[PDB]
């Protein structure tokens, strides 16, 4: 009616900013005092993977910790054997402008998408001996930016038209939709048991969704600019986000607010990706000045650098058993560190 | 060798994937790639016919040279997230309508787009080809519709020669890296097939200055 | 033989003192780039063969001519052989740069496919192979133990390759002439001028060095030898230290990609 | 019309404000606890013998 | 997927024939191929191998200089030229397809066979049973023993199990070891270590009747074991 934007809606945001302050009695970086540091952490390039001809944009590990897939702007999708650095499959894509890839947990399927607005599914196990397309999922209106399997039949996608969506692979229809954001959604990450997931958008916020219902549960607001990457903590009760203002942050789901900020005065470039190591004591982030820093997560001291690359570090990932770390870059190489 | 019989036949499979990868990266380096931009009102659609959801490609061979043109205006997202995918095209083509000067908010809408792409940090080394379409409809509109409705400072003749010539310097002054980039202006006819003959001549100029700068001989 | 100056035999070390000193300094500050592209390989290899000539020549030469130290019939052929290798490993570096530059305008689109990391070792280290063959020749009155053929034969591997490089740098300066004016007509120069101001600086430096010396190695075959001409052959034989002092000025500098780079970093 | 949208942005803040929150000391103690029971089996902060890792060479 | 071979017939000692096989239903150029032979009333014997891309070829010492194997990809066909045939070459000949990468299953599809009747350092595999009678629903075991250990330093042991029913071609049951081929009931299983292996069937149906073979794939030449029949 009259003035209704004023009184009621801007009041409930003043009830939330005062309830988060009624539970923040102490800060993380005080109680994490008088514990041992982790000391310097040098690692070394164990493998190097050659064969792409253009920039590499995405990568994802298989669940056995030995195979992996990668995508690049030359229209190829390669599956690698990382112990003996052999190529297992090479897949040609219809279009060349690809921005994400994922591996099915069973190991039977892989997914792909980009500036064509489609998510393509590929069957790896056939009676004929080659890899053929199995499904195409249409309906988004902007470029696809991320996707993740839940099992052999379900998959979630985030899109540049400000929306996320849940799909059914038997048919080709999206069964649920997710709307609240007001900018382009850039990334998403699934809970360890796959009941919840989070996403971050260019409106500088992150959201917690429920999968079976389809409703937002919490919103988080700390950054000054866009959010590029996001990841869950192994416990399942915190997550970290990396933004375009050269900072990372830690959020707590049950305290409902922020715990730490990971920054430094000599670092003034954006962040492309982020990941946690097993047990969650280290936070790896890969930045836009060609490096990859390693942070102590409880304390806020940076505890290492790994500087083998020659151009922008676009993606990284840590394996399930915790053995190695991979990075892809805009010079077309992949490297395994340990 | 310490490898098994099956370990050796997996190495041989891999070296034959390696050979089809090289065969594909050589057959794709024989084509020039071009991004097509411009605040889209009229001209951009006819120049494709002149040469014959997400992203739109097109092919055409002319005189032993193969091209791929990319139209991108059908996206409607934040342009500052995906535009860096096009780092490393050979050139950019840019379309403008000369018949949008006194309709002057629109002519200054094009000068707003030409200023942001020409000064990106991703396109520091990329030259620009520039078009100016609809040179018929601009013939008489200078007569009935005088200028200074599009540019207040222009205090000179409405003779249609200083007019088109004055619109030109207003764009090329927008180039702020006079050393690492050139502009190539041309006035599109729409009946002659000289349109594709100009794109050929400018593109073979862009490549020789790249080679001569790769060996240090510049 | 011991033909030399009465007391000038160290004053020739006055000139030689400075020229040998810029060569050791410039080539290492040049070879610090390790901008590691297939074209910036041959530019470092040229910066090496000056040093290997820089040490093996300025000390060997100052064995003679000031305090004479003879040797046996094999201590000469393996001092001299090393010097010849040092001399013959520059033309293997200059000849391979006017190769990839030649195709850059001949096949303007074909520049980036042919030349990558694979080459610069297919025919590059093969060049050193020819020097090894020269050593093998030695294995099985200007210079003490030397025969006319070997001196004459070493002119065949050098006078010819220097004759090609004047073809490349006059091709590029012409075939880039017709381009820059045939387009100023169809487009309605500057490319045919910038190629002028650099290529005359390569042609003049390369005939004032390889020119006079190889002239005199022709006169001691047909002409009436004397010590009257052996003095000037000693003074102008130090042009080689000047040639290895101009090359980083003519190659490493004018490449503006590296030029600004060290100006900043 | 935008007047219909505003009464949705009020329907959502109602759901977010009534959550049950715990305080920051008790949530910061549980992230220390998890990083200790699992500190042994993480090869990236404790290098492993060359026998165990398969990426030696 | 099918493989159909032709040629064969009757030949005098010293003549020559030419055999072929027609592939249909799969990506022929991606698979390696084998020829395997079986004389009248005895077991299986490996003959020759050509890899995908024709870059590698191996032969058995019995037929080394007398036979030649080749392939024609755009036609999807496989050849075997024979010269100077002797009476030890009477047999039925099969055609087998196999692909090699991390996690694949070699030796999975077998042809129907063609008969040729001519007129009138190696690992040894020993399985010492024959004609063991059993009733349905019972538990039966089989074993064969190697003369060298098949466990390789990379972790794998290379032992396979095939089955041949009266009137048909062999089928695969277990690859490298304890791995079950697709389309096979779960009541089979394989176990062992080093140089002693075993195959177990839990409770039989009326169609698990025939002879059983074992094979090593640790190094060329490939060798089979003799057969272990099962009569009900
Ligand atoms: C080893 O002990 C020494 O020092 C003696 N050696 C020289 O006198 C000397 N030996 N060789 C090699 C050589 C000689 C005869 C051949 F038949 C083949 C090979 C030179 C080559 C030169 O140059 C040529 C062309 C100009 C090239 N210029 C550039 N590359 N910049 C000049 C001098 C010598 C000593 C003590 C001074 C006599």
């Amino acid at each position: 009616e009259l003035d209704q934007l004023r009184q009621e809606a801007e009041q409930l945001k003043n009830q939330i900013r005062d309830a988060r302050k009624a539970c923040a009695d102490a800060t993380l970086s005080q109680i994490t005092n008088n514990i041992d540091p982790v000391g310097r952490i040098q690692m070394r390039t164990r493998r190097t993977l050659r064969g792409h001809l253009a920039k590499i944009y995405a990568m994802h590990w298989g669940t056995d910790s030995r195979l992996l897939v990668s995508a690049s702007q030359d229209g190829k999708l390669i599956i690698w054997d990382s112990y003996t650095t052999n190529k297992v499959h090479a897949i040609p894509l219809r279009s060349s402008w690809v921005m994400t890839c994922a591996y099915a947990p069973s190991g039977n399927y892989v997914a792909c998408g980009g500036l064509d607005n489609i998510c393509s599914i590929y069957n790896l196990k056939t009676r004929e001996g080659n890899v053929r397309v199995s499904r195409e999922l249409a309906g988004h209106t902007g470029y696809l930016s991320c996707c993740r399997f839940l099992d052999d039949n379900q998959i979630v996608t985030s899109s540049g038209d400000t929306t996320c969506a849940l799909w059914d692979i038997e048919t080709g229809q999206q069964t649920t939709t997710f709307t609240g954001h007001t900018g382009d959604v850039m990334s998403l990450s699934l809970a360890p048991d796959t009941r919840l997931f989070v996403s971050g958008a260019c409106d500088a916020s992150a959201k917690l969704w429920d999968v079976r219902e389809g409703m937002c549960r919490q919103t988080f607001t700390g950054h000054e600019s866009d959010i590029n990457a996001i990841c869950f903590f192994p416990n399942g009760n915190a997550f970290a986000t990396g933004s375009d203002d050269a900072t990372c942050r830690l959020f707590d789901l049950r305290a409902d607010q922020e715990l730490m900020t990971y920054s430094h005065d000599n670092i003034i470039c954006g962040i492309t990706s982020v990941s946690f190591s097993k047990s969650g004591r280290l936070l790896l982030a890969g930045y836009d000045d060609f490096n990859c820093n390693v942070w102590d997560a409880l304390k806020a001291d940076r505890a290492g650098v790994l500087a083998g690359h020659d151009n922008r570090v676009s993606c990284l990932g840590v394996t399930d058993d915790g053995m190695a770390v991979a990075t892809g870059s805009w010079d077309s190489f992949l490297k395994i560190w340990n | 060798c310490t490898l098994s019989a099956e370990d050796k036949a997996a190495v041989e499979r891999s070296k034959m994937i390696d050979r089809n990868l090289r065969e594909d990266g050589e057959k794709a380096a024989r084509e020039v790639k071009l991004l097509l931009l411009g605040a889209g009102e009229s001209g951009k659609s006819t120049i494709v016919k002149q040469m014959k959801t997400g992203i739109v490609e097109t092919h055409f061979t002319f005189k032993d040279l193969h091209f791929k043109m990319f139209d991108v205006g059908g996206q409607r997202s934040e342009r500052k997230k995906w535009i860096h995918c096009f780092e490393g095209v050979t050139a950019i083509i840019f379309c403008v309508a000369l018949s949008d000067y006194d309709l002057m908010n629109r002519m200054h809408e094009s000068m707003k787009l030409f200023d942001s792409i020409c000064n990106n940090k991703w396109f520091t080394d990329t030259s620009i080809i520039l078009f100016l379409n609809k040179k018929d409809l601009f013939e008489e509109k200078i007569k009935k519709s005088p200028l200074t409705i599009c540019y207040p400072e222009y205090a000179g003749s409405n003779t249609y020669e200083e007019a088109a010539a004055y619109i030109q310097c207003q764009f090329e002054d927008l180039n702020k890296r006079k050393d690492t980039k050139e502009i190539y202006t041309h006035f599109t006819c729409a009946t002659d097939t000289k349109n594709v003959q100009f794109v050929f001549d400018a593109v073979t100029d862009v490549i020789i200055k790249n080679n001569l700068k790769d060996c240090g001989l510049f | 033989f011991m033909v030399l100056n009465p007391s000038q035999q160290l004053a020739i070390a006055v000139l030689s003192l400075t020229l040998g000193t810029f060569t050791v300094l410039e080539n290492l500050l040049v070879l610090c780039v390790i901008r590691c592209r297939p074209s910036y390989h041959f530019i470092g290899s040229l910066a090496v063969a000056d040093l290997l000539g820089s040490v093996i020549f300025v000390y060997s030469f100052i064995d003679f001519h000031v305090f004479h130290r003879k040797d046996s019939r094999n201590v000469f052929l393996f001092k001299l052989g090393g010097v010849t290798a040092s001399f013959t490993a520059s033309v293997g570096s200059l000849f391979l740069t006017a190769i990839d530059r030649y195709i850059s305008i001949h096949r303007p689109l074909a520049y980036k496919r042919i030349v990558t990391r694979p080459k610069a070792v297919v025919a590059f280290c093969l060049m050193w192979t020819i020097a090894i063959v020269i050593a093998v020749l030695p294995l099985l009155d200007i210079f003490p133990h030397i025969d006319e053929t070997y001196l004459m034969f070493w002119i065949g591997v050098t006078s010819v390759l220097l004759l090609f490089i004047v073809y490349a740098y006059m091709y590029i300066l012409w075939k880039a002439h017709s381009h820059a004016v045939r387009m100023i007509q169809r487009g309605t120069a500057r490319m045919d001028i910038r190629l002028a101001k650099t290529l005359v600086l390569i042609l003049v430096v390369l005939i004032i060095c390889w020119g006079p010396l190889l002239a005199i190695m022709v006169y001691d075959v047909f002409g009436k030898m004397n010590k009257l001409i052996k003095t000037v052959f000693a003074f102008c034989s130090m042009l080689c230290l000047l040639n290895s002092t101009v090359n980083p000025i003519i190659y490493a500098l004018r490449s503006k990609d590296l030029r600004h780079a060290f100006r900043s970093m | 019309a935008s007047i219909a949208q505003a009464r949705k942005l009020v329907e959502q803040l109602k759901m977010e404000a009534n959550i049950d929150r715990i305080k920051v000391s008790k949530a910061a103690a549980d992230l220390m606890a998890y990083c200790e029971a699992h500190a042994k089996e993480d090869p990236l902060l404790t290098p492993v013998p060359a026998s165990e890792n398969p990426f030696r060479e | 997927v099918q493989l159909v071979e032709s040629g064969g017939g009757l030949v005098q000692p010293g003549g020559s024939r030419k055999l072929s096989c027609s592939a249909s239903g799969f990506a022929f150029s991606s698979f390696g191929m084998h020829w395997v032979r079986q004389a009248p009333e005895k077991g299986l014997e490996w003959v020759a191998y050509i890899s995908s891309g024709s870059g590698t070829i191996y032969y058995a010492d019995t037929v080394k200089g007398r036979f030649t194997i080749s392939r024609d990809d755009p036609k999807n066909t496989l050849f075997l030229q024979m010269t100077s045939l002797r009476s030890e070459d009477t047999a039925m000949y099969y055609c087998v397809r196999s692909i090699y990468y991390y996690g694949s299953s070699p030796f999975d599809f077998w042809g129907q066979g063609t008969t040729l009747t001519v007129s009138s350092s190696d690992i040894v595999m020993t399985q010492a049973t024959s004609s063991v009678p059993v009733t349905p629903g019972e538990s039966v075991s089989i074993s064969c023993r190697s003369s060298k250990s098949l466990l390789h330093s990379n972790g794998n042991t290379y032992l396979y199990w095939f089955l041949q029913r009266p009137g048909q071609s062999p089928q695969l049951l277990i690859y490298r070891m304890s791995n079950l081929a697709s389309g096979v009931p779960d009541r089979f299983s394989g176990s062992g270590s080093g140089t002693a292996f075993t195959l177990t069937i839990s409770r039989l149906e009326a169609e698990d009747v025939g002879v059983y073979y074992c094979m090593q794939h640790l190094e060329y030449p490939l060798t089979f074991g003799a057969g272990t029949k099962l009569e009900l």
